């Protein structure tokens, strides 16, 4: 329904940008390490990121959908361009009343959302509404993983009556965290990808070329029109 | 094309180098949303859980009345004196000697304060400390003797360089750090224009609203007639607002009751410092990019002064550093605008209400010090428009052993001295040890004033009603005859009248003439 419609819209976006000099740059299979200054021993391409967009790329067992990623648009130093995407899973957090009763909440979301989930992990984060948090006290949360942002909205709609009737494992969920954060914001924050900076697009991530502080050379066309209009009125 | 390139092409991409958004929504969306995105990446960087958006309550209660809106006491606007005040026209002064004899006691410590933090150097390298101190002493002793004098006053405008974020770096004001009896105490002013009606009248006509019918919102379903109990809360409170408005038009004689109650806030300084290192990293990056653009301006434009050389490979970096410092300055002004916006993750009315009242006390202390040494004309959010006498000391230069004449302005250093005596946070605790939780407190004050030179003339208009004048309207220009700043007066108004705009333009043209007050007024009359 809404799964294949977004994949058809992303294929239409790919067919529109395939004639604008934006083809899917695939990085080679690199078995190297993780480094920043090392740029002469990694297979990639130094590109200037000018535009990023929340798209729905395909798989390359899942149903007729795809892994949500962000289509990146670049500017090469040879007067050309190329585009690329990244593999990522969206998330949001769930607050809890007890740190020892988190097993009931994980079993409730493992049974209640069986076809919506991808994986599961427990993340402890700093909550500033907690007493004596500065002495080493953190808030233990639940991080749900998804394959799409439509699945994140489906999990939010399925979790909608529980937080509204709460204010047994059903009476443990008080409120949810990081649910209204956008997807492109999440990929740009967690992978530390900012647009306007020079990046070497590798298979092992997006390292930052901090040598070139200057920008690239884009092509800017600033149009303005004039039209026929009725007397003393807006056109 | 040229307005896009030279004004917003490196500016939008300079903003976009730290903001986790595309440039289309960096330009299209609000500036407070940009501050929320950078606060989200700073909260993810130091592992702080970002909260939810501020889901506002459906009804707030105070004194048995419902709050229609809840805010704080904002800025203060005042036109104390209007007229033509110029540097070629004379005026009478009423200088009070109390601030002069109380200010001459603190003078060499003020010069020590200036050479230690305004110049960031030492007292022993300064050789002309005593003679500059003695001529300033002799000038204010002659002004303490003859306090009643009549000469031409020179227009001075003070300005706090990034006032509200400097207030946030001094007092460590965060939206998620204000504890309510659960530590630095400061005072804020609440302000609410609530309803004069009580709880019983609201309940009786709410029961009367329960016995009616209402239309349906969704125009795609099959339900058209709905009852009051199946409705939402927003349509209910909008209907509540309108019938209590006609109820207070019928029972009472007003719509909103103004009540200001000063309350208190507890700021625990031992919290996570990510918000103050965020605003201090953006202020230090603005100062670093300002220093980088000034070194690039002077050295890179003097190292290659030929136009036959490739100097246009450096023009993109000079406009890149000017756009990066412009982006960081508008991020600081938007930090103050984002702290009081609806639907914010770090939302507090408390964090924004402390700032404007502590800044109002800073500008009121500046206004009172100006009032005891001269005449204030206009008061706004960042400074004070004042006239000081021509025999008052203005600019001197401290000579060092290395040969550098340090810039010194006397009322800017005396106002920096008075804000450091009255608004310095000595309880500024920070992380000295992360493993053993040892916190280190010290003195910290980054609130700095700056007066930018003598102005030629200033003309302010006032009202047609007795008791006050017209707020936020003035006209100031540079000493070489060109227009510096025009606030309040449009002079190129499209829609009001064409005649009014050209009339304001040639009235400013006749205003630039005369050595007598009656002659400039008769030139405006002619």
């Amino acid at each position: 329904a809404l799964s294949a419609q977004q994949l058809l819209n992303a294929s239409k976006i790919d067919d529109i940008d395939s004639m604008m000099g934006f083809e899917r740059y695939v990085p080679p299979q690199y078995n190297g390490r993780f480094d920043a200054k090392d740029i002469d021993q990694i297979p990639g391409r130094v590109g200037w990121l000018t535009n990023m967009h929340a798209t729905l790329v395909s798989q390359e067992v899942t149903t007729n959908q795809g892994i949500s990623g962000v289509d990146f648009y670049f500017l090469d130093e040879e007067g050309g361009s190329f585009k690329s995407t990244v593999v990522y899973d969206p998330y949001f957090f769930i607050a809890c009343n007890d740190e020892s009763r988190v097993n009931d909440v994980e079993e409730l979301v493992k049974k209640y959302l069986e076809s919506c989930l991808k994986s599961l992990q427990i993340i402890r984060k700093e909550d500033l509404t907690m007493d004596n948090h500065l002495l080493g006290l953190q808030k233990t949360l639940i991080k749900l993983s998804f394959v799409n942002s439509n699945q994140l909205f489906e999990a939010r709609k399925l979790l909608r009556p529980i937080l509204q009737d709460n204010a047994d494992a059903k009476h443990l969920i008080e409120d949810i965290r990081e649910y209204d954060v956008p997807y492109h914001v999440r990929v740009s924050i967690d992978k530390d990808i900012r647009v306007g900076k020079w990046y070497k697009v590798t298979q092992q991530g997006f390292i930052e070329d901090t040598r070139k502080i200057a920008f690239a050379d884009p092509v800017v066309m600033a149009f303005d029109i004039e039209t026929t209009k009725p007397p003393l009125k807006f056109p | 094309y040229y307005l896009y390139m030279k004004y917003v092409h490196p500016f939008i991409f300079s903003l976009c180098t730290i903001i986790p958004l595309n440039p289309d929504e960096t330009l299209r969306k609000g500036t407070g949303t940009l501050c929320e995105m950078l606060l989200m990446v700073q909260a993810y960087q130091h592992n702080i859980l970002l909260p939810n958006k501020h889901t506002d309550p459906i009804e707030r209660f105070y004194d048995g009345h419902l709050l229609e809106s809840e805010t704080y006491v904002g800025g203060h606007v005042e036109s104390l004196e209007a007229g033509v005040f110029r540097s070629d026209l004379k005026n009478e002064f009423k200088i009070d000697p109390s601030a002069i004899d109380e200010l001459l006691q603190e003078l060499p410590e003020a010069l020590k304060f200036s050479v230690e933090v305004e110049n960031k150097s030492s007292v022993d390298k300064v050789t002309n400390f005593e003679e500059i101190k003695n001529q300033i002493t002799q000038k204010l002793l002659e002004l303490k003797e003859n306090n009643i004098r009549n000469e031409l006053p020179l227009i001075y405008h003070v300005d706090v360089a990034s006032m509200y974020p400097n207030i946030m770096t001094t007092n460590r004001l965060q939206p998620d750090s204000i504890k309510a009896e659960r530590a630095r105490k400061l005072k804020w002013a609440w302000r609410g224009e609530f309803f004069p009606s009580k709880m019983d009248e609201y309940n009786m006509i709410k029961r009367a609203l329960q016995n009616e019918t209402f239309p349906n919102k969704n125009k795609f379903s099959k339900k058209k007639v709905l009852t009051f109990d199946e409705l939402s809360y927003a349509d209910q409170v909008i209907h509540i607002k309108k019938r209590l408005t006609e109820y207070s038009r019928k029972v009472y004689h007003r719509v909103k009751v103004s009540e200001i109650v000063e309350r208190e806030a507890i700021v625990c300084q031992r919290e996570n410092p990510f918000y103050v290192d965020t605003v201090k990293s953006f202020r230090d990056r603005r100062y670093e990019f300002k220093g980088l653009a000034k070194t690039w301006k002077g050295n890179l434009s003097k190292i290659d002064p030929s136009d036959k050389h490739a100097r246009d490979e450096a023009k993109k970096m000079i406009v890149l550093y000017d756009s990066l410092q412009l982006a960081h300055k508008v991020i600081l002004n938007s930090f103050y605008g984002y702290v009081m916006r609806k639907g914010s993750r770090w939302y507090s009315m408390e964090m924004a209400g402390i700032t404007c009242l502590t800044g109002a006390t800073i500008i009121q202390m500046a206004r009172a010090l100006v009032e005891r040494v001269g005449r204030p004309l206009e008061l706004d959010t960042d400074g004070i428009w004042c006239i000081l006498p021509k025999s008052f000391p203005e600019t001197y230069f401290f000579t060092l052993e290395n040969g550098k004449k340090l810039y010194l302005s006397y009322p800017c250093s005396m106002l920096n001295y008075r804000v450091h005596q009255k608004f310095t946070n000595h309880q500024y605790q920070e992380l000295k040890d992360p493993l053993n939780y040892i916190y280190e407190t010290h003195s910290e004050n980054t609130i700095f004033f700056e007066v930018d030179g003598p102005y030629k003339a200033m003309i302010l208009p006032s009202s047609k009603e007795e008791g006050k004048g017209i707020k936020k309207r003035y006209a100031v220009f540079n000493e070489d005859g060109s227009l510096a700043e025009l606030k309040g007066f449009e002079l190129k108004r499209r829609g009001e009248l064409q005649l009014i705009k050209n009339f304001q333009s040639d009235i400013f043209k006749v205003f630039l003439e005369g050595d007598t007050l009656e002659g400039c007024y008769s030139a405006v009359a002619s």
